[PDB]
Parts: C-alpha cells; structure tokens; sequence
C-alpha cells in the first residue's frame, strides 16, 4: 500500500509525506486515509497515534 | 508565608517582560529585482 | 648563609605561584570547558539535499521547506524540463528571523535563519511566470536541507534522463535486479533494462546508447536474461536475474 | 551555610554570562567577484 | 574526493584547525581548473576567508 | 567486506567513509549495513560500537 | 592555615592572564604580488 | 630573619627587571639596493 | 636496514626521516615500519622508543 | 696526524678549524676524529677536553 512518512511536524500542525511522495497537512482532528483517525500527534519523540492503534514515525532514510 | 514576596518579585519581572514579547510584531519587506 | 637561598626560593614562589604541571592541567580543564560550551544537546540534523516539483494547483498543498537556525540554505528553481528560471522579485515576511542573500540575476538564492522555532512564509515571482509562488518554511526539523531544487509547472525561459542514467542518478521508479558474474550496473524502472558499464556488449545489440567523456557507456534495451560482453579482444557470456 | 548562597550568587553570575554569550548569533555574508 | 550533487548524496566534509590555513582549489570532473563565481559564508565569527 | 572508517566525529552525528570511499553520517540509534545496528557512540576517543560487537575506529595510517 | 588565600589569590591573577593569553588569535594576511 | 623580606623584595625587583629584558626583543630590518 | 632519525619532535607528534630520505610523522600509537610499534615518545632528550627495543635519537651531525 | 684549533668559544657550541683548514662546530656531546670525543667543554681559556685526554686550544699566533 502507501505509507505516510513524517517530513515536517510541530505542535498543532503536522506535514506528512507518503511513500508515493504526496504531502498532506493534517491536525489532531483529521481522518488519515487508509489508517483511520489520527489519535494523537506529538512533534517530539517521533510518535503519531492512529485510531487503529498504529504508530507512525519519521522517514528512516531521511533522519 | 513570606515566600510570596520573593514569589511576587521574581515572577513579576518575568511576566512583565514576558507579556510584551508576544506583543511586538515586525512588518513585511518587499524586494524588487531587475 | 642559607639566607640567600631562602630568599631566592620564596621570591621564586611569589614570581611563579603555579607549577608547570598545574599549568598543563588547568589548560586541559579550560579546553574541556570549551568543549562543553561548544557541545550541542540532542543530535545535529542530517545535512540533506532535496528536489521536488511544485504543483500550482489551486487545491495543491503548499511546499514546505525545512530550516535550521544559523545555517545557510540554497534554493534553486528550474522549470518542468529543468531549464534554469531566473527570478524576477521576491517578498519576505518576519524579516528578523530570516536573512535573505540574493543576486540580481541568479535563479538561486541563499537564506539563513536567525531564530529557532518560528516558522514563516515566502513569496517568489519569476521573469515570465505571472502567477506568484508561495511557500512555507519551518526551522529546526530533524534534518537540515542545504540545497532545495524546485520544478515549476510551466515552461521556463529555456528548454536528459539517459544522461542522468549515464551520470549515475537512477530514473524514478527503478527497482533493483541481480547480476552475477560481472561488474556491471543493471536497473529496471519502466520495463526497460538500463545497463551501465565501461565495456562493450556484442550479441544482444542496443537500440539506444550514451557515452561519457571519461569513457562510460550506458545502453537501454529490452529484457534479456543473457548478455555477451567483449573486452580486451575476448568475448565472454554472463547471465542476469529478472 | 553562607557558602550555599555565596556559590549560588557566583554560579548565577557565571550562568547569566554564559547564556548571554549563547544568545547572540551573527549573520551570513555574501562575497561576489568579477 | 569526488562530489556528487544527487539528493541522496552527502556534502563534502573538510577538516580544520584554529590558526591553520585550509586550502580548496576548484577542479572539474576531468580535474582541470574551474574558476569560481562567488560565495557566501555563514557566521564568519568562527572562520576567516581570503579570496581574489 | 566493506569497512567503514570514522572521518568526522561529533556528539550526535558521526561521519563514516567506507572502504569504497562512500561517506555518510549516522546517529546513535541507527542501522549500519554490513555491521548491523549502532549500539553505542563514543564521541570521546573516537570509538564506535555495533550491535554485532564490531568496533569502528579511524584509519590508523590516516590519523 | 589562612596562608592558602594569598597563595591562591596570586595564582588566580596569573590564571586570568593565561586563559586570556590563549584566548586571542590573529588573522592571516592575504599577501599578494605582481 | 626580619631581613629576609627585604632580601626578597630587592631580588623580586631584580627578577622582574631581567624578565622584561628577557621577553622584549626587536625584529629585523631589511636593506635593499638597486 | 633503513635507519630513521628525529627531524621535528614535539609532544604527541614526532617527525622521522629515514636513511632513504623519506620523511613522515607519527604519534604514540602507530606501527613504525621496520622498527615495529612506538611505545614511548619523549620530546626531551631526543629519545624515541620502539616496542622492538629500538631507540632513535637525532643524528650526530644533525641535532 | 691532524691538529685542530678552536675558533669560536661559547657555551653549547664551539667552532674550530684544523691544521689542513678543515672547519667544524661541535657541541658537548660530539665526535672528533683522531681525538675521540669531547668529554668536557670549558669556555674559560678556550680549552676543549677530549676523551683522548687532549686539550685542544687556540693557536699561539692564530689568537
């Protein structure tokens, strides 16, 4: 499928680049396509929570 | 109970400094090239 | 009689209150203190270079640029075809946090931030491009982008993939293969075998090939599991996977 | 007893100087040529 | 060292020493000399430059 | 096998040049090909340790 | 006992000198000819 | 024993007298002819 | 075989010039070719010690 | 044999010339052909003490 990778993130707003490369600007309240609902956003610690319990972090090759 | 006095003093200096820190805002800058 | 020696020793103590060992130790302490002062918490961001095509759609997500305080970043802007696109004018907001260095005619700009965690916005207008381009910039991310190349949707003032294949840059969509018995580069991006080497291929035969000044060959061909390579006047055979 | 406050004062002075030194950061410079 | 400008590549790293001169003369891929247009230095408070 | 050598070492990021000469930068928690995972970085004394137990140093001659 | 202070104050003065001595560094000269 | 301090001060003046002679030294001068 | 002599000696790094005219410099920890391994460097008295029990001083005409 | 006459008398160094006109400068620890080695150097009276038991001096006329 398509995996979204964190590119830019701060408190409030989070910009995620998918595996396809598409950029998506989202907030805490927003339904992530193909994953559910963004449960929690944390700029530090590289943690994003999905309604399905998925943990999402920054892209590995770009650290 | 006298700790409020030093608590009054130290917090006052920060807060009075702190408030205007968010207050002042700069303006734009337009650059033309030819 | 030992009065002179006592006077000399106390005078020496007054003149040099520090032993050479103490001097060396305190110099080392100072150097370590300097190291501690220069030490930066966390981890430094990774120096990176990026290239991306800006979508000028009304619903398109505005481009975002990573930054860091006290560092210089280069922003170069070419058209869709990659031709250089000289800049006409630009507009900056929140000038205190960001200082702009810009030559009059260059299509590339140098920018340094000043504060740590204050994001901003920037506007650009090109020579022929009527529609202004607006970008957002966020400082202090996990990585530092030294160079950012941006493609414009429209045709630039001027106007290849196989050349970049010859250079070493893979075309987008490439998937790795397995080559055994030979030191050649084989890539598959659009069901076309791109093969880069310095030798010559004999039996399969190419439909298009490119060469470099230094003497590197890169052929594009259809899928063939077996290859015949000629070098030093002798021809041998090798095989690939997929 | 008094050593606590004395070293508090001198450490505070040193730390204020150090953070002041950390605060300022200079700017970049362009250098052209012909 | 050979410098590659691909996005995944890495910037060239140059080792220095305080009070010591570090030299860099620009040569092309063939190694022939290549003149320099200009430059820009961040924070000259830690580095000193001399150029013609 | 390709052997990487420490080129630039500072706290946080460590620069490694491989046997082929490829230069990269790494963090503390990261995966190193041919070695495994970086289980420890010692900025002092220039020693790098891998989760597979290998020890990474500078070029002995070039030092 | 009290002799430490003078035996410490003096070296402190010289210590201020030495760190200052290592502190300053000059700059190179871009000497050119014809 | 009371004379030691005087016996110390004079040599201290003598000591600093020589070091300023030790450290100080003038550079070269170059002459050219055509 | 080839004999080395001290040319520029400071604490830490020491400069050695061989009988063949090859001049280089080493540190405390470095395998000296021909002699073995350097075990002690002394900027004073012009002594360089090798793990092979070999001692290098300045040349009699060059000191 | 060959007889040497001193030229410059200073602590540390000592310039001298031979009967044939050969000229050299020697330190305290130095080798002198035909006279062994200079066991002791005296700035007084311009005398050089050799391990051969000889006392090299300035020539009477060449003084």
């Amino acid at each position: 499928r398509i995996i979204y990778y964190i590119q830019a993130v701060i408190p409030g707003r989070a910009w995620l680049i998918g595996s396809n490369g598409s950029t998506l600007t989202v907030r805490e309240g927003s339904k992530i396509p193909g994953y559910g609902m963004v449960k929690l956003i944390d700029s530090l610690q590289g943690r994003i929570l999905t309604s399905s319990g998925q943990v999402i972090k920054f892209s590995q090759e770009d650290s | 109970q006298q700790e409020i006095q030093q608590r009054t003093s130290d917090m006052l200096t920060a807060a009075t400094q702190l408030v205007q820190d968010w207050k002042q805002v700069e303006t734009q800058v337009y650059t033309e090239g030819t | 009689e030992v009065i002179d020696k006592k006077a000399f020793k106390d005078m020496t103590r007054n003149l040099y209150p520090l032993n050479p060992e103490q001097v060396v130790k305190l110099k080392q302490i100072y150097e370590t203190s300097e190291y501690a002062k220069a030490a930066t918490p966390g981890t430094p961001p990774k120096p990176t270079a990026t290239s991306q095509f800006v979508n000028l759609s009304p619903g398109s997500t505005p481009p975002v640029i990573r930054l860091s305080q006290g560092f210089v970043s280069s922003l170069v802007f070419l058209d869709s075809t990659g031709a250089p696109w000289p800049i006409a004018a630009y507009d900056l907001g929140d000038p205190s946090s960001f200082n702009i260095q810009w030559d009059k005619t260059s299509n590339t700009l140098m920018i340094q931030a000043t504060k740590l965690y204050n994001y901003g916005n920037l506007a650009v207008r090109l020579r022929g491009l009527n529609t202004p381009v607006m970008l957002t910039l966020i400082p202090g991310q996990k990585a530092v982008d030294y160079r950012v190349d941006l493609r414009v949707q429209g045709y630039g003032p001027n106007a290849d993939l196989l050349l970049h294949v010859l250079e070493g840059v893979p075309p987008p969509g490439s998937r790795r293969l397995v080559v055994s018995g030979g030191d050649a580069r084989a890539w598959l991006s659009n069901e076309k075998m791109y093969v880069r080497t310095n030798l010559t291929i004999l039996s399969p035969g190419w439909l298009a090939s490119m060469t470099s000044a230094d003497g590197t060959h890169a052929y594009e061909m259809q899928k063939s599991p077996v290859l015949l390579v000629s070098w030093h006047g002798k021809v041998m055979q090798l095989k690939v996977e997929g």
